[PDB]
């Protein structure tokens, strides 16, 4: 309802595609 | 102590008349330097195999330590590597005992010492101090050039790889001191053909420069002791106060620009067994190495006329036929490289070095893929360098004759 | 009641502006970025290319890209629920329909952008010269994007939204193309070196000809849609720039209205000559130069040998560019200097 | 060549001797 | 044999503290420790007696 | 080789520069 | 003002994506031992328009 | 390097410290006041 | 890890110039 | 007597244009490189960039347009020697070898340098700071860069650029095909710096050109910019400083691609357990170097 | 008549430059 989403629609899936990048390179 | 202004980026621009703390923030820097090679010479030295030569390793400082003919045999082959040990571990140490003041002068010490006597107090005006620390250093140039004098007169250093056969380390028993020969380099062309200062052959050459260098700057540095500034330091020159950074700031500059073509087109000073082949060098092991070759398998061919009516290669490489390297200074004739001498003269030492320099071209990217030879590590590094201190200049002097 | 409320609830003050025209912009921005953010971390190319184009296949930034379509697609919408992937979101991301959603949204977000340019204009009242300039990117992502594959064979000769794609696409006009020779392509070349050109000058004079240096600056209350300009004297300029060049602004209006014409002007000639190029109507030949070719083979500028360029350029990337085609080319028949 | 060669010389001379002298000596006046 | 290098490896690591922040911390504050404390000639005049260790391997590699 | 090929570059050159030459010698006689 | 209800939960969502192998399964990604098959040096490209799904999933019935 | 086999991987990890005085220098300038 | 008493916590750098970091503020 | 007459018409400001000190210099090579340039473009005789007998006929009148037409570069006997006319024997081998190259870089960076020089001169005569100086030492560097330091990393003059509009699209071409430019991070920057360069002068224009009413001069300027934007002062040091310095990293990245350290092949970056390459978006553009690297011999 | 066509463009263009430079508009 506030600038809230900024977080919700912008931060979620950076956390989650930084922990699928750093295990990424784990790989081989 | 922020106390006010330079805000977060110049705090180092707040020693500027602390000439206290100024000068063990100068005495760190010079550890950070020692430290800096006596690391890097152990890092090395842990990552070396002596049977390999240098240039396939990516070093550049063991070379420059074999140049000086410590631990160095005929032809590159090591023979003894606890002078590069010594050298690393000496510079370290120093490292320490010179980082020790660089924390007492800097942080325990007075903030300033304009509160001491005659010396070791200045004030960027008073110039009469000032040239007194530079006569001052100026005594030390000379007293470092006049050390490698010693070493190569003295001390049964100095390797050259212009010696009969191979290249061995060999004792300078007499320099050039001759004022036509030496300053008749710096009175040279700079483009191709000639080199300006880089065309030094000869070993005689670079030791009897050395002497005219130190019997200079000895000379003139117990003149700027007893001495002061003259008239023409006011009217087109111009003084100032913090802008003698500035001062050394351009200078270094053209030495990184001189610096830069030097270790791209010498092979004396920066001998080919240590850095590898230069630009030239290996376009021409190749063109040499295509010719013997199918001497024995299969003017001619290879061999062409020069624009000033020479034997040289031909092909590609007629732009490389000024090169004089020493696996090719027994085999050139009267008129430029002869044929017959092909023939007649050709050892089994010039095949195996053309033919690994054939091999070792200078190329390659960023992440050492291609190998990335040392010589072109050297020249783009001091050229960024030399082009950034030229951008440092125009800085530190854009806004230092403001006032 | 109905529609003045949600009209003053859109244009209210904030963090960031929201208008009508944010309705349009921000899932269309969001999803465009998200979708090449999620294409580029996940999704592959090995069905539509043969490549390898995510950081989960092992590469870095330079070499990702959410890659276009293949080729049997042709010039297919390639909806989530069309009859390609009819819902299958794994054989979407496997078609290259990431593609097509990164396309279409990336052109909806421009159209909210520039409309969100046009409302806050119309907000704070000014003349929207800053949408009149926005038309040039749009011009040439329409004229890139969706002009040149839709007049070309599909969607799979067009940019595939990556570094070394990118790349790819230039060499791909410098051989298949001879997009340097353009005219059309010189004129934007020419607005954009320009426009830096003028930003460069621009910069050093009003940053020189300041009206208070240090000695007296009484720092003046600044107001930031003057953009600094009340800081620097025109006269000043103008008397340096008549005896350097020999030709000067005396407007600040004229210099400003240059600065907004020039790139603008060189990247909708561009968008021209890309349009033109998209039905294969390219700058590649001259026809006298091709006859004096002919005419004697001892005859060479640098038109001629650049053309042998982009025939190697040609022949040595097509069976891996195009792998649709299934190109077989023969040692003997690739062009070499040597031969 | 010789003529083209010394006159060559002469200009360049002349021109960046006269660059020297009038950047130092003159600045008043 | 030289072992002694390798327990004295540690004295120059806490001799990389004391030179920190043993007497001059950041700045000019002899906070109870510069004063008459371990500086002058009792604990901190060791420092030639670190290099005198560390120039002591010059026969135990020669 | 166009023959007409210089109608077109002297149609360029000189059609819109008559313009602007009336134009301003229209101009300075009452602006 | 502070935030701290599950920040690195979030990490372990997609650590556990790409370490299980369910990235590749979602998004489609071949797994790098499943490119090719077990006897062929063809790249699977689509031919078809209307039949390349059906395309897509014949290929990947020869792993 | 020699027979000093022991610091061997101090020596892989040495010629680093100098350059990141300038990363020790960015928290030294951190929480005194930036 | 490359041993275990000759590889130990190496960031002393990180730790001695902290110290004039934190002692520094916790200073005057 | 006559002397301050001359030194009193050089040093003045109150000229039509500025010719300093630095332009005693700056005249006579841009003047002398300007009229070898309409000659040699006009009517120059064939010039063999290599040392074969195949010349390329770069000049108008034998058989060019303004788009093909250009100044060929010296040749590959020459490489960095100095070719000046009485170096050679005749005019015709002068000509043939590629001489004017050689005369019309050389007066054009000796002019160009002061160029920079006659900039700061007029600056510091006029009262002025001096960063124009600067600015324009980006484009010189770039100039520098292209006709005299990748000649002497080379080693020829035939690896300069050439003077003319399809010999720049060669020397971009084959640079590529030898260096990989595109993926060199420091041309990446030029790139950076001339697309934000010309966005933001189309930004910057678009935002005064709609928030400026009225402004006069009396002939005390005046100008009553509407302000009030919706929801210091150094917007034009950065409008300067983004351009200069991207221009300026991509001059040392050719700098350094003279000395070949050479941008970023990513040569086969992923690979198959069955010992199998899987291509990338490198191999391709790697794929299209070769292409025109094997057709330059 | 080609050359020609290109050499005369060149020409009109530094004869602008001339009458740009020296015969501007005063203000
Ligand atoms: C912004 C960027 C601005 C850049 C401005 C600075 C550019 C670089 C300046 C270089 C300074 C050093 C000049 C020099 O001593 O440069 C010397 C070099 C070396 O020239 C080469 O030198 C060769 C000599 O090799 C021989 O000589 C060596 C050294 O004597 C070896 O000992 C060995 O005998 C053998 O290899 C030949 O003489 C060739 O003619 C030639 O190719 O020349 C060259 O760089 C070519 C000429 C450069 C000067 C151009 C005018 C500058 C004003
Ligand atoms: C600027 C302002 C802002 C802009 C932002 C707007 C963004 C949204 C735009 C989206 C447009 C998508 C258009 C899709 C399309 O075009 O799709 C293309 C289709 C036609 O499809 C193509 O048709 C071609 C011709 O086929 C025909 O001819 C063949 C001959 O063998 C066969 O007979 C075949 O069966 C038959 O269909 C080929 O088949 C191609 O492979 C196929 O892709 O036209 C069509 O739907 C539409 C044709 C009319 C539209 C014209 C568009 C402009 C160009
Ligand atoms: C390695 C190079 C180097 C060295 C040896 C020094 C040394 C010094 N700096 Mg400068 N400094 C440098 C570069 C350097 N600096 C760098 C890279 C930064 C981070 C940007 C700083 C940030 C900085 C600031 C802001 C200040 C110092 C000051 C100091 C002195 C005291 C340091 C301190 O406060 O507690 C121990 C000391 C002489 C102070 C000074 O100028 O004294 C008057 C000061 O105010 N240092
Ligand atoms: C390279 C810079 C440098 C310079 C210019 C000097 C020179 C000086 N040192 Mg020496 N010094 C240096 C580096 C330097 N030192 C280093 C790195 C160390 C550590 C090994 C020392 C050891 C040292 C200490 C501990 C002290 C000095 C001090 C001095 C001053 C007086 C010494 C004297 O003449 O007494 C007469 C002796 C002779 C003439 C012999 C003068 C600043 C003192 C100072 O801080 O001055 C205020 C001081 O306390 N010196
Ligand atoms: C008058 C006696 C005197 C002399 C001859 C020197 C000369 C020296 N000083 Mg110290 N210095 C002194 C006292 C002196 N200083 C005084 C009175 C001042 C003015 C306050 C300085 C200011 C000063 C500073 C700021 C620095 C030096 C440095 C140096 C060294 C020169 C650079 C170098 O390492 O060359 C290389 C060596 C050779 C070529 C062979 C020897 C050398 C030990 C530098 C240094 O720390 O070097 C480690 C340095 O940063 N000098
Ligand atoms: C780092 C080296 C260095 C530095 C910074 C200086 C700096 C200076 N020199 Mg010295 N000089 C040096 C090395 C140096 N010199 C050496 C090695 C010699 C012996 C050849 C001289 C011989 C010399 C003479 C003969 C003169 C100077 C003069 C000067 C002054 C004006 C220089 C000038 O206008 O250049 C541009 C300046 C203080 C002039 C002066 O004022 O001396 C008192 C002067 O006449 N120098
Ligand atoms: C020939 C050797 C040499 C020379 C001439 C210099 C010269 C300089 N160094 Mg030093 N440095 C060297 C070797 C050298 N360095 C070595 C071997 C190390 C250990 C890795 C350092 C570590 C060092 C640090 C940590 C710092 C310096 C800084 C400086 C500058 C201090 C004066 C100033 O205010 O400039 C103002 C400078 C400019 C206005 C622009 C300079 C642009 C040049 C091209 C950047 C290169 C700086 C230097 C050569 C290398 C720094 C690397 C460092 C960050 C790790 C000056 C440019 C200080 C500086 O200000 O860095 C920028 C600084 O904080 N140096
Ligand atoms: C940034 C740092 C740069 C450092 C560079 C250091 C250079 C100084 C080293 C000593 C040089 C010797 C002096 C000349 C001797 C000579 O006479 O050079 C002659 C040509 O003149 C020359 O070469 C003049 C060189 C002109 C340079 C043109 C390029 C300018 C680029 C833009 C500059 C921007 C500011 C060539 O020699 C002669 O060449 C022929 C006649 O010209 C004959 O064969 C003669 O017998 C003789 O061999
Ligand atoms: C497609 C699609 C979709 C969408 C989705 C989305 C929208 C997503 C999003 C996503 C996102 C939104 C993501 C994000 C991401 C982020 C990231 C990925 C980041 C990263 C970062 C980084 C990596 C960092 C880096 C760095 C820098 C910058 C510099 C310094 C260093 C560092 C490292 C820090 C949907 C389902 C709807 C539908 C279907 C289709
Ligand atoms: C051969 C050789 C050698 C020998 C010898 C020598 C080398 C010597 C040196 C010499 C020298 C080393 C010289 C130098 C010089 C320098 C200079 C010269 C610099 C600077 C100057 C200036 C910078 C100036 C300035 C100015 C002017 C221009 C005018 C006025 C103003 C002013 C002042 C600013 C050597 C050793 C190397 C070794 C080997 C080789
Ligand atoms: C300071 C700058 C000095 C520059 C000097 C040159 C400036 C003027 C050059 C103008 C070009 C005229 O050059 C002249 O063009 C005609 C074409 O019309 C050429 O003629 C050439 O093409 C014509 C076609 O028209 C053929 O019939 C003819 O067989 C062929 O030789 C002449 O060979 C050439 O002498
Ligand atoms: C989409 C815009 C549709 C406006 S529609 C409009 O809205 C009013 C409420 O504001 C109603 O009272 C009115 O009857 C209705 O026709
Ligand atoms: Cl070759």
């Amino acid at each position: 309802t506030v600038r809230w989403v900024a977080v919700h629609t912008l931060a979620v899936p950076t956390i989650f595609f930084l922990g699928a990048i750093a295990a990424m390179q784990f790989i081989q | 102590q922020e106390s006010s202004g330079f805000a977060w980026w110049a705090g180092n621009a707040r020693l500027i008349n602390l000439s206290g703390k100024l000068l063990g923030a100068h005495v760190a820097h010079a550890g950070l330097i020692v430290f800096w090679a006596g690391a890097m010479t152990l890092f090395e030295l842990a990552h070396f195999i002596p049977e390999k030569p240098m240039y396939e390793q990516g070093l550049i400082l063991i070379p420059h330590i074999a140049t000086l003919g410590w631990g160095v045999g005929p032809g590159g082959e090591v023979v003894d590597t606890f002078p590069f040990f010594v050298v690393g571990v000496v510079h370290l140490i120093s490292s320490a005992v010179l980082g020790f003041g660089g924390v007492y002068h800097a942080i325990r010490g007075p903030e300033t010492l304009e509160e001491y006597s005659s010396f070791f107090g200045y004030d960027w005006k008073d110039k009469n101090k000032m040239t007194t620390i530079l006569g001052f250093h100026l005594i030390v140039l000379g007293i470092g050039a006049l050390l490698l004098v010693a070493k190569a007169m003295f001390f049964g250093g100095l390797y050259d790889t212009w010696a009969p056969g191979g290249g061995d380390v060999r004792v300078i028993t007499n320099p050039t001191l001759d004022p036509r020969v030496i300053f008749g380099y710096l009175l040279k062309s700079p483009f191709g053909g000639e080199g300006w200062i880089v065309s030094v052959n000869n070993l005689e050459d670079v030791v009897g420069g050395h002497i005219w260098i130190g019997l200079i700057c000895i000379a003139g540095g117990i003149w700027h002791i007893l001495t002061t500034p003259f008239g023409w330091a006011r009217r087109a020159f111009i003084w100032s106060g913090e802008a003698y950074l500035s001062y050394s700031l351009g200078a270094l500059s053209m030495m990184g620009f001189i610096a830069t073509c030097f270790v791209w087109f010498n092979n004396t000073v920066y001998p080919s067994e240590f850095y590898g082949p230069t630009g030239p060098e290996a376009s021409q092991a190749q063109a040499m190495t295509f010719l013997i070759r199918d001497q024995k398998l299969g003017l001619g061919k290879y061999l062409m006329r020069s624009p000033t009516g020479e034997i040289i290669f031909g092909g590609e490489t007629m732009r490389f036929w000024d090169f004089r390297g020493p696996w090719l200074e027994p085999l050139r004739g009267p008129n430029g490289l002869d044929l017959n001498k092909i023939k007649n003269d050709i050892q089994p030492w010039q095949e195996r070095r053309a033919a690994e320099y054939m091999t070792h071209a200078p190329l390659g990217s960023l992440n050492s893929v291609g190998f990335v030879s040392p010589r072109s590590w050297l020249a783009t590094s001091h050229f960024v360098l030399a082009f950034f201190f030229l951008v440092g200049h125009l800085w530190h002097a854009g806004r230092a004759r403001a006032a | 009641g109905w529609f003045d409320i949600l009209d003053d609830w859109l244009k209210r003050d904030r963090f960031v502006f929201v208008g009508w025209s944010g309705i349009l912009l921000f899932p269309c921005a969001y999803l465009a970025l998200g979708g090449w953010l999620t294409g580029t971390t996940f999704v592959t190319s090995w069905y539509t290319h043969g490549l390898a184009s995510s950081y989960l296949e092992g590469c870095n930034f330079l070499t990702v890209a959410v890659s276009t379509p293949a080729n049997s697609m042709g010039h297919s919408l390639l909806l989530l629920w069309g009859p390609e992937a009819q819902g299958d979101f794994t054989r979407w991301c496997q078609l290259g329909g990431l593609w097509t959603f990164i396309a279409l949204h990336g052109a909806f977000g421009l159209i909210g952008f520039m409309l969100r340019q046009f409302e806050i204009a119309r907000l704070v009242g000014v003349r929207p010269y800053n949408a009149i300039a926005f038309s040039a990117p749009i011009a040439v992502f329409v004229s890139v994007f969706l002009i040149y594959p839709l007049g070309q064979s599909s969607w799979f000769f067009a940019p595939s939204f990556g570094v070394a794609a990118i790349f790819r696409f230039l060499l791909f006009f410098q051989g298949f193309h001879n997009w340097t020779l353009n005219p059309f392509h010189m004129m934007g070349v020419a607005g954009v070196l320009g426009g830096a050109l003028l930003c460069a000058i621009h910069g050093a004079t009003v940053e020189n000809t300041l009206f208070q240096d240090g000695e007296g600056a009484s720092t003046f209350r600044a107001f930031n849609p003057t953009q600094a300009e009340e800081t620097y004297s025109m006269v000043t300029a103008n008397r340096f720039w008549s005896q350097i060049f020999g030709i000067a602004f005396s407007n600040k209006r004229w210099l400003h209205f240059f600065m907004l014409f020039v790139p603008v002007t060189g990247l909708w000639m561009s968008a021209i000559g890309v349009v033109g190029l998209a039905l294969n109507l390219r700058s590649y030949d001259f026809i006298s130069q091709e006859i004096r070719a002919a005419e004697d083979p001892e005859f060479e500028t640098f038109y001629t040998k650049n053309l042998l360029l982009n025939e190697g350029i040609r022949a040595w990337m097509a069976p891996q560019d195009q792998p649709h085609e299934n190109f077989v080319f023969p040692e003997e028949v690739l062009p070499r200097g040597n031969a | 060549m010789e003529t083209l060669k010394i006159t060559v010389y002469i200009v360049v001379t002349f021109f960046v001797l006269l660059f020297v002298f009038g950047f130092l000596s003159g600045d008043p006046a | 044999m030289t072992i002694l290098f390798q327990l004295a490896l540690a004295a120059l690591v806490i001799l990389s503290f004391v030179m920190v922040i043993g007497v001059p911390v950041a700045y000019a504050s002899p906070q109870d420790w510069d004063r008459s404390k371990q500086l002058i000639f009792l604990g901190s005049g060791l420092w030639i007696a670190l290099v005198l260790v560390v120039g002591v391997l010059n026969f135990f590699v020669v | 080789v166009n023959q007409l090929g210089f109608i077109a570059t002297a149609l360029f050159v000189l059609v819109p520069s008559v313009f602007l030459i009336i134009l301003y010698v229209q101009t300075e006689s009452q602006q | 003002v502070i935030h701290s209800i599950t920040i690195p939960a979030l990490f372990i969502a997609g650590w556990l994506f790409v370490s299980t192998g369910l990235a590749y399964d979602v998004f489609g990604t071949p797994r790098p031992d499943s490119y090719y098959a077990q006897e062929q040096r063809s790249i699977p490209l689509v031919t078809d328009r209307f039949e390349a799904k059906q395309q897509v999933e014949t290929f990947l019935e020869q792993l | 390097p020699e027979a000093y086999a022991i610091f061997d991987p101090l020596v892989d990890v040495l010629p680093v410290i100098p350059v990141l005085f300038l990363a020790l220098a960015f928290v030294w300038q951190a929480a005194v006041g930036f | 890890e490359v041993i275990a008493q000759l590889t130990m916590i190496a960031m002393i750098g990180i730790a001695g110039p902290m110290i004039i970091f934190l002692l520094a503020v916790r200073r005057g | 007597n006559l002397w301050e007459r001359f030194c009193n018409w050089v040093t003045s400001t109150d000229n039509r244009l500025y010719v300093g000190w630095f332009g005693v210099i700056m005249i006579p090579t841009l003047l002398a490189a300007t009229i070898c340039f309409v000659i040699a473009f006009i009517a120059a005789p064939p010039v063999d960039i290599d040392g074969i007998r195949e010349p390329v006929s770069g000049s108008l009148l034998y058989g060019n347009n303004i788009i093909t037409g250009a100044v060929v570069p010296s040749s590959n006997a020459i490489g960095l020697h100095f070719y000046p006319i009485w170096e050679a024997a005749s005019l015709d081998e002068w000509l043939y070898n590629g001489g004017p190259y050689q005369l019309i870089i050389f007066h054009f960076l000796l002019g160009a340098s002061c160029y920079m020089g006659r900039q700061w001169e007029l600056s510091y005569r006029l009262g002025m700071r001096p960063w124009i100086c600067v600015a324009y030492s980006a484009p010189l560097a770039s100039a520098f860069a292209v006709f005299l330091i990748y000649p002497i990393g080379q080693g020829s003059f035939s690896d300069g650029m050439p003077l003319g509009i399809s010999g720049t699209f060669n020397f971009m071409i084959v640079f590529q095909a030898e260096h990989n430019i595109l993926m060199h991070p420091f041309h990446q920057l030029g790139v950076a710096g001339v697309f934000g360069g010309a966005l933001f002068c189309a930004m910057h224009g678009s935002l005064v050109t709609s928030s400026l009413i009225r402004e006069t001069t009396e002939t005390n300027i005046v100008a009553a910019h509407g302000y009030f934007g919706r929801l210091s002062r150094s917007l034009h040091f950065f409008l300067a400083a983004w351009r200069v310095v991207g221009v300026w990293f991509a001059a040392l990245g050719i700098s350094t691609m003279a000395f070949n350290l050479n941008g970023f092949n990513f040569n086969h970056s992923v690979i198959d357990a069955k010992g199998n390459v899987i291509n990338t978006w490198a191999d391709i553009i790697n794929r299209a170097n070769l292409g025109m690297e094997v057709m330059h011999e | 008549m080609e050359t020609i066509t290109y050499v005369f463009i060149f020409a009109c263009i530094i004869a602008l430059f001339f009458f740009a430079i020296f015969f501007r508009e005063p203000p």
